RNA sequence: CGCGGGGUGGAGCAGUCAGGUAGCUCGUCGGGCUCAUAACCCGAAGGUCGUAGGUUCAAAUCCUGCCCCCGCAA
RNA sequence: UUCGGAUUGCAGGCUGCAACUCGCCUGCAUGAAGCCGGAAUCGCUAGUAAUCGCGGAUCAGCACGCCGCGGUGAAUACGUUC
RNA sequence: GUGGUGGCGAUAGCGAGAAGGAUACACCUGUUCCCAUGCCGAACACAGAAGUUAAGCUUCUUAGCGCCGAUUGUAGUGAAGGGUUUCCCUUUGUGAGAGUAGGACGUCGCCACG
RNA sequence: GCGGUCGCCUCCUAAAAGGUAACGGAGGCGCCCAAAGGUUCCCUCAGAAUGGUUGGAAAUCAUUCGAAGAGUGUAAAGGCAGAAGGGAGCUUGACUGCGAGACCUACAAGUCGAGCAGGGACGAAAGUCGGGCUUAGUGAUCCGGUGGUUCCGCAUGGAAGG
RNA sequence: UGAUGGAGGUAGAGCACUGUUUGGACUAGGGGCCCAUCUCGGGUUACCGAAUUCAGAUAAACUCCGAAUGCCAUUCAUUUA
C-alpha cells in the first residue's frame, strides 16, 4: 500500500500543480493491470498452458482466465473454442502491490534494463508493456521454467492522455 | 445412431411416450420424470 | 477509460421487464428506485399514467439507519397507503435490480403488512 | 436443373380493419413478425397472428417503422 | 473348427469369384450401352442437315428415323437394366469377411548389443525358492522364451526386474543404463476409462493407438466405448496397442495371445518374424515359439 | 477473493543486502533480493591494441 | 468489355420503355453522344465505336464510355427445337435507353470530336446526336 | 458446353470399393566385383497420391468444387 | 563417460622483412562425430605380425609422410578341393 | 428546481461548447457481514458518508451529423381513345421518389421533496 | 426417344391481397439437439484504428470507434440487438385428456389456437412452458409384429382367435 | 359507386444494404532496374494496384423510399336485385 499511499500524498499534489485541475476527479488513477499470456503452441499441447496458468497464479496469486479463440484459422490448425492462454485483471492493493513490485524488483532484473519506450500509448491514456522474457524476480521458480515465452502487461488508467499517464508513471516509478 | 424410442413407466410398464436420441451422445439408458395417466402422477419413465 | 452507467443498464433491464410487466387499475404497479443513500416506491396505473401512492427513505416517518431497515419501513408505509387508496393486489416492478437485498427486505414487508404480489 | 417449386402458402391478412371477428380467429399468418402482436393478440408458433377475444380488427404503427394488431372489443 | 475353417475358405472364394464375374460383366454391359447410345445420336443427326452445304435438309419421314433411334436407344436400356440387377446380386456379396491387415512396431534399438542379464537368480517367498537358479541373457534382435509350470515364477521373474517385487531374492539381474520398456502383462484389469485418456495417462500418439487397434481387429465404432465396457479381447488389444506404439527397445509379452483371435495370433507371428527385435516372451501356445524362437528357457523348482 | 482456488498470498519482505532497501507487499516473510531501483545504474578494440603493445 | 463475376448467369432481357434515369446531361467531358432512341448495345458495338474515336483523335484527348454491359443473353444452335431449357448466353449487352450519353469526350477541339462522334454513331445502331456540356 | 475413363517418385502400375498414415518392378545416383563395360552385390535419393477446402483421432481413398489428358460428340 | 579429441573463441610463444589468404607449438574455454564399422577388400609364416617410442635427409620455420633404429613380442600353416 | 415514472412516428436523437449540486442524483471509502465475481468487491450485492461533482446527470447555446417536410413540376398510372404498334402520343383523373423552401437541440401528464 | 423430372421446402417469374403456368431462372430436404428444449438471471456483436513479445497480414490482451454491416444447428426468404443472438443456475411442458373458433382445402389431409381439467417445471411473484426462430426432414389403406386393455369369445366355462 | 380505415412493396425513383461498374486523388500491397547484397533499405516507368474518398452509373432473384389500380372490411350512404 506504499505505492497508494504515494499516490494519494506526493503524485497528486506535484501532478495536480502542473496540469492545473480544478477539481481533484479529473486525477489520473490506475483502474487495472492486466496480464496477458498467449501460447499458441497450446493447440499442439495445453499443458503448457497449463503451466502458464501455474506461472501467472504463482506471481499474482490469483488464478487466471484462459481466454478462447472466436474464429477457426487453418494456418495454425485452430479451432474456435480451443484455449489460446491465459489473462488476469488485478485491481487495487493487489495491483498496486504488483506494480511495486515491478518497478522495485523485476525491470532491474532484466540482463540490459537501460529503460522503456516512451511511446507505448494507445493515444487515450493507458499503457501497454511486453516481457519478452520470463524469470524476472526470484518466485519465478526457475527450477521449472521449462521455456519462456512472455507477457503482455497493460495498465490501464483513467488518465485522458499520453501525457497524463507518462507523467503519473514517471511519479509512481516506471523509469522511462 | 439417431433412433426412434418408446420411453416406459417403470411401475406401470406402460411405455406412454414416443422420443428419439442419439446413441453416441446419449448412450446410457435415458430417463426422465414424466407424467403417468394410468397413475395420474409424475414418475421416472426410463427408456427399453 | 470508461465505466457503464449504473442507472442506464438499470433502465435497460427495466424495459426488458416492462415488456412482460404493466400496471393496471385492477393490479397496479410497485415501482422500484434507489439510489446510493435511499430509496423510492411508488404505486402505478399504466393506462391512465397516473400514480396511487408513494413511500420513500426521505420522509421524516422512517426508523432505522440501515438501508435494508428502511427498506422494510417504507414497505410498511407504502402497504399501510395502497390498503388506505382500496387496493390490495399489485404487480412487483423490481426497476431493473434483484430481487435479493433492500428490494427483498421491501417486497417482503409489503406482503406481510398485506398486498398480494 | 431449375424445375421446382413448394406449394405457395396462402400468408399475408386474414381480417381486415374495422372487422368484428370471433375469439380465436386469424388474422394475419406470417413466416417471421413482420406485424407484431398487440391487444388481445397471440402468436402461434410459425408467428401467425389470432385474436384471443372478440372485437374488430385494429392495425396500428407501433412507432416510427413497425406494425401492430389489436383487437378492441364492444 | 478345421471343417468350420474349410467351409468359411470355399465360402469366401465363392463370394470373391462371383463378385469378379460380376464386376466384369458390368462394365462390359456399361461399355455396350454408351456405345449403342452413341449409335442412336449419330442416327438423330440424320433428321437435320447442315446449314453450311445446300440442300441437306428438306428431310422426309423423320418420324422413321427418330423410332429406329429410339429402339437403339431401348436397346441401350435393356443393357443398362441388366447391369443393374447384377449391381443387385454384387450387393449381397462380401459380408462375412474380415479383410486382414498387417501391423507395424515402434522398435528402436541402440547400441546396447547386451539389453539383460541374469546371473544364479533363485527367486521366491518366504524362501521357499520358487525355481532352481538360472542365467540367461537378451542381447538385441533376439527373443526369449520363457517357460514352465502355472506359478511357476515367470511374472514373479518381470517383477523382480521391473523392481515390484514383494518376494525374496539372491541373485543378480541387471538391465542396461536408460533402457526403455514395452511391456504387456498378465493383470491388465488396471486399464479404466476413455481411450482419448487412456492415451494421456501413457505418453502416446492417440493416431498411432487407434491405428494399431483397427489393424488388430477392432471396429471403429467401439472408440467412443470405455475400457470398462469393451470385451476381454478387446481390453487385450487395448494392451498390445499400447506396446506396439510405445517407442522402445526392449518388449516383454507376459501372455499377449490368450484372449485374441487366430488372425491376431497369425498377425502378431509375422510380424515378430519379420522385424526381429529384442524381446522377452512368455507363452504357453509352445507352437508359436517354435515357428518364433529358438532360445528357450524353462524354468522349473 | 474465492476459496480454494487462488495461491496463499502472505505479506512479505523484499530486502536488498547491497544498499539494506527493505519493503513490505505480498506474495506467495522476509526473502532475498540481489538488485533492485535502489542499486540499480538508470534509476574496445583501438585501447586494447594499445594496452597489448603500448603506443 | 465483359464483367468479370456475376450472381446470376442468365437474365431477363428486360424492357426499354421510357426516358433515361441517369446518364442523361454530359458531365466528364465537353461533347458527349446523346442516343435519341432506346436499343441494346453490345461489348464489340462499344469497342469497335472506341477505337474509331481514338484512331481519328490520334490518341489525344480523352474518352469517356458511361453504359457498360452488363447484362447477358443466351441463344439456341441452329437446329435445335424450343424448350429442353434454356440457351447459353453468347455474349454481353448494356440496355441503352433514349435519353442516355453513352461517350463523352474532352481535351480536343471542337471538330475533332463532332468528326470522332460521328464516326462511333455509324458504328452504332442507335439513332444519335451531338451534346455540348456548359 | 455436356457424357465416360484417367491425373500415385523418371516410366509403367497396384492400393480407391472396405479411411489406418505410400508401396511392386524397371530406371537414376553412389560405392563394390571386373583389365574395362554389362550382369551381379551393398546402399541411397526421388512423391503428403493433379489442386483449394470440408468430414474424421487420422484421407491418395469419402464429399464438395477448380485445373489438365484420351475418347465421343462438339 | 574424467572416453574421444575434432571444430571454434581468447591469450601467448618461436622462426623469419613478413604467419590474412597460408606456418608449427603451448595454455585456458567449448567439447562435435565416433560405442569396432555394408557389399567387398589388404598385409603378414618369426624376433615376423602387432604395438612402443628415438634419430636423421630435406629444413630460417613447418610432415600423421620418407628413410633408418632399437624395445616388448604372438597365433597359425591340417593341406592343394577351390 | 431536482429526482422518479409513463405516453406521443427522434420534429424528442448524435456531436460540440457553457454553467450547477440547495435538497437530490451521482461518483466516492471499504468487504464487516446476505450475495457475487469460468480471475478480480471492476460489474452484482452490502455498509457508510471523508471528499468532488471532474465525469455521469440537469439547464442553456449551437442547424455540424441524423430526423421530419411542404408547394410547384415531372416520371409512373386507372378510365377513354389515336398512331407509323417489341413502342409512342392525346383527353381526364390521381400522383410519387429525388431535389428543395422550411421546421426542428421536445411535447404531454402523474407522484415525492424543496 | 435419350437426357432431365415425378414427393416436400425457400426465392424470383407472380403483374404492391391471395392464387397463377412453362422441359423458365437459382438453391436445398428425406435430418439434427438430452442441450442447440423450458424457465429465471445476466450479457451484446462484426470489423477498423492504436499499442503490445515469441506472433506473422491475421490467434490472445487493453482502450476507442463502433446500429448491426454479426449470429440465429442446417438452404433461401421474412424477422429478431425490448432479443428469437450469447453465457450460467434449476429442471424435462420434447406432459396427459382436450379444444371454442379461424386459415387453407375438391376429398384425403395440413396449419394456428385462446381456454378448461389433471398433475408438474422454473421463478419471490407476476407469469411463461403442450419442443427448437418461422417455413422442408416425409407416405394412405391392406397386412403382419410388440405392450396394455374394465371389450368380445358360435350351447356353457375357458381357450383359440378377433 | 361514393366516403372512411386498413394489409400489401409492384411501375417509378434511388444507391441507404447486397452485387456489377466508369473516371480521378491517394495508397497498403505486387512487379522489375540500379546501388547496396547477410538481399538488405531505397527511387523511379505519370508500371499493375487492395482499401478509403470525390463524381457518375446499374439490377428479375438490391430497397433509404414508394404510387395509380386492384383487394378486405364498415348493425355507413345511394341505386339495383
Ligand atoms: N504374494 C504371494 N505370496 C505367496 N505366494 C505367491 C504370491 N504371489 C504369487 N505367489 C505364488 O507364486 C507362484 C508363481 O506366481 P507367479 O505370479 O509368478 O506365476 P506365473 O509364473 O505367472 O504363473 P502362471 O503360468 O499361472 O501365470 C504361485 O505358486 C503363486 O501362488
Ligand atoms: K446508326
Ligand atoms: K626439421
Ligand atoms: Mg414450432
Ligand atoms: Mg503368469
Ligand atoms: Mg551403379
Ligand atoms: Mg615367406
Ligand atoms: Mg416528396
Ligand atoms: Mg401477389
Ligand atoms: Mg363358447
Ligand atoms: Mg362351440
Ligand atoms: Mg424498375
Amino acid at each position: 500500500n506504499r505505492l497508494k499511499e504515494k499516490y494519494i500524498k506526493e503524485v497528486t499534489p506535484s501532478l495536480v500543480e502542473k496540469f492545473n485541475y480544478s477539481s481533484v476527479m479529473q486525477t489520473p488513477k490506475v483502474d487495472k493491470i492486466v496480464i496477458n499470456m498467449g501460447v499458441g503452441d497450446a493447440v499442439s499441447n495445453a499443458k503448457n498452458l497449463d503451466k502458464a496458468v501455474e506461472e501467472l497464479a504463482l506471481i499474482t496469486g490469483q488464478k487466471p482466465l484462459i481466454t478462447k479463440a472466436k474464429k477457426s484459422i487453418a494456418g495454425f490448425r485452430l479451432r474456435e473454442g480451443m484455449p489460446i492462454g491465459a489473462k488476469v485483471t488485478l485491481r487495487g492493493e493487489r495491483m498496486y502491490e504488483f506494480l511495486d513490485k515491478l518497478v522495485t524488483v523485476s525491470l532491474p532484473r532484466v540482463r540490459d534494463f537501460h529503460g522503456v519506450s516512451k511511446k507505448a500509448f494507445d493515444g487515450r491514456g493507458n499503457y501497454t508493456l511486453g516481457i519478452k522474457e520470463q524469470l524476472i524476480f526470484p518466485e519465478v521458480d526457475y527450477d521449472l521454467v521449462d521455456k519462456v515465452r512472455g507477457m503482455d502487461i497493460v495498465i490501464v488508467t483513467t488518465a485522458n492522455t499520453d501525457e497524463e499517464s507518462r507523467e503519473l508513471l514517471a511519479q509512481l516509478g516506471m523509469p522511462f | 445412431m439417431r433412433v426412434n424410442i418408446t420411453l416406459e413407466c417403470t411401475s406401470c410398464k406402460e411405455r406412454n411416450y414416443l422420443t428419439n436420441k442419439n446413441k453416441r451422445n446419449n448412450p446410457d439408458r435415458l430417463e426422465k420424470q414424466k407424467y403417468c395417466p394410468r397413475e395420474r402422477k409424475v414418475t421416472l419413465h426410463r427408456e427399453t | 477509460i470508461t465505466k457503464p452507467d449504473k442507472n442506464k443498464t438499470r433502465q435497460k433491464r427495466h424495459r426488458r421487464v416492462r415488456n412482460k410487466i404493466s400496471g393496471t387499475a385492477e393490479c397496479p404497479r410497485l415501482n422500484i428506485f434507489r439510489s446510493n443513500k435511499n430509496i423510492y416506491a411508488q404505486v402505478i396505473d399504466d393506462v391512465a399514467g397516473v400514480t396511487l401512492a408513494s413511500a420513500s427513505a426521505l420522509d421524516k416517518e422512517i426508523s432505522g439507519g440501515t438501508k435494508t431497515e428502511t427498506a422494510a419501513a417504507v414497505g410498511k408505509l407504502v402497504a399501510e397507503r395502497a390498503a388506505e387508496k382500496g387496493i390490495k393486489k399489485v404487480v412487483f416492478d423490481r426497476g431493473g435490480y434483484l430481487y435479493h437485498g433492500r428490494v427483498q427486505a421491501l417486497a417482503e414487508a409489503a406482503r406481510e403488512n398485506g398486498l398480494e404480489f | 436443373s431449375n424445375g421446382r417449386d413448394s406449394e405457395s402458402k396462402r400468408l399475408g391478412a386474414k381480417s381486415a380493419d374495422g372487422q368484428t371477428v370471433t375469439g380465436g380467429s386469424i388474422l394475419y399468418r406470417q413466416r417471421g413478425t413482420k406485424i407484431y402482436p398487440g391487444v388481445n393478440v397471440g402468436i402461434g408458433g410459425d408467428d401467425t397472428l389470432f385474436a384471443k377475444v372478440d372485437g374488430v380488427v385494429r392495425f396500428e404503427r407501433k412507432g416510427r417503422d413497425k406494425k401492430q394488431v389489436s383487437v378492441y372489443p364492444v | 473348427f478345421s471343417i468350420y475353417e474349410e467351409q468359411k475358405k470355399l465360402r469366401d472364394a465363392f463370394e470373391l469369384a462371383e463378385n469378379e464375374k460380376i464386376k466384369k460383366e458390368v462394365n462390359r454391359l456399361k461399355e455396350t450401352a454408351r456405345k449403342k447410345a452413341e449409335w442412336s445420336m449419330n442416327r438423330e443427326g440424320d433428321k437435320y442437315g447442315n446449314a453450311k452445304e445446300k440442300g441437306s435438309g428438306a428431310i422426309f419421314d423423320t418420324g422413321a428415323i427418330g423410332a429406329r433411334a429410339a429402339r437403339v436407344m431401348k436397346r441401350s436400356k435393356h443393357i443398362q437394366q441388366r447391369a443393374e440387377t447384377q449391381l443387385a446380386e454384387k450387393e449381397k456379396l462380401l459380408k462375412d469377411l474380415e479383410y486382414i491387415d498387417s501391423l507395424s512396431m515402434d522398435y528402436q534399438p541402440t547400441h546396447h548389443k547386451t539389453l539383460l542379464t541374469v546371473e544364479e537368480l533363485r527367486l521366491g517367498y518366504e524362501k521357499n525358492w520358487l525355481f532352481a537358479p538360472i542365467s540367461f541373457s537378451i542381447n538385441a534382435g533376439e527373443i526369449v522364451g520363457i517357460t514352465g509350470k502355472n506359478g511357476s515364477g515367470k511374472s514373479s521373474l518381470i517383477q523382480y526386474l521391473l523392481d515390484n517385487f514383494s518376494g525374496d531374492s539372491e541373485g543378480e539381474a541387471t538391465l542396461a543404463h536408460q533402457l526403455t520398456i514395452s511391456y504387456v502383462r498378465q493383470d491388465y484389469e488396471d486399464n479404466q476409462g476413455t481411450l482419448s485418456e487412456f492415451a494421456e495417462k501413457n505418453q502416446l500418439d492417440y493416431t498411432q493407438f487407434l491405428n494399431n487397434l483397427r489393424k488388430l481387429g477392432m471396429e471403429r465404432a467401439v472408440f467412443t466405448n470405455r475400457i470398462e465396457q469393451m470385451s476381454m479381447g478387446q481390453r487385450k488389444k487395448v494392451e498390445v496397442a499400447k506396446s506396439l506404439s510405445q517407442s522402445a527397445e526392449l518388449y516383454i509379452w507376459d501372455q499377449p495371445l490368450n484372449y485374441l483371435d487366430v488372425f491376431n495370433h497369425q498377425q502378431l507371428e509375422a510380424l515378430i518374424l519379420s522385424v526381429k527385435p529384442a524381446m522377452l516372451v512368455i507363452e504357453h501356445d509352445a507352437h508359436f515359439m517354435k515357428k518364433i524362437t529358438d532360445k528357450k528357457i524353462v524354468l522349473k523348482s | 477473493m474465492k476459496q480454494d482456488i487462488h495461491p496463499n498470498y502472505q505479506p512479505v519482505v523484499f530486502m536488498d543486502s547491497t544498499t539494506g532497501f527493505k519493503f513490505l507487499s505480498g506474495s506467495t516473510p522476509l526473502l532475498r533480493v540481489e538488485v533492485t531501483s535502489d542499486s540499480h545504474p538508470f534509476y574496445g578494440r583501438v585501447d586494447r591494441f594499445n594496452k597489448k603493445y603500448g603506443l | 468489355l465483359v464483367p468479370k463475376r456475376v450472381k446470376h448467369r442468365r437474365e431477363f432481357r428486360g424492357k426499354m420503355r421510357g426516358e433515361a434515369k441517369g446518364g442523361k446531361e454530359v458531365a466528364f467531358g465537353e461533347w458527349g453522344l446523346q442516343a435519341t432512341e432506346s436499343h441494346w448495345i453490345t461489348n464489340r458495338q462499344i469497342e469497335a465505336a472506341r477505337i474509331a474515336m481514338t484512331r481519328y483523335m490520334k490518341r489525344g484527348g480523352k474518352v469517356w464510355i458511361k453504359i457498360f454491359p452488363h447484362k447477358s443473353y443466351t441463344s439456341k444452335a441452329i437446329g435445335v427445337r424450343m424448350g429442353k431449357g434454356k440457351g447459353a448466353p453468347e455474349g454481353w449487352v448494356s440496355p441503352v435507353k433514349r435519353g442516355k450519353i453513352m461517350f463523352e469526350i474532352a481535351g480536343v477541339p471542337e471538330e475533332v470530336a463532332r468528326e470522332a462522334l460521328r464516326l462511333a454513331s455509324h458504328k452504332l445502331p442507335v439513332k444519335t446526336k451531338i451534346v455540348k456540356r456548359e
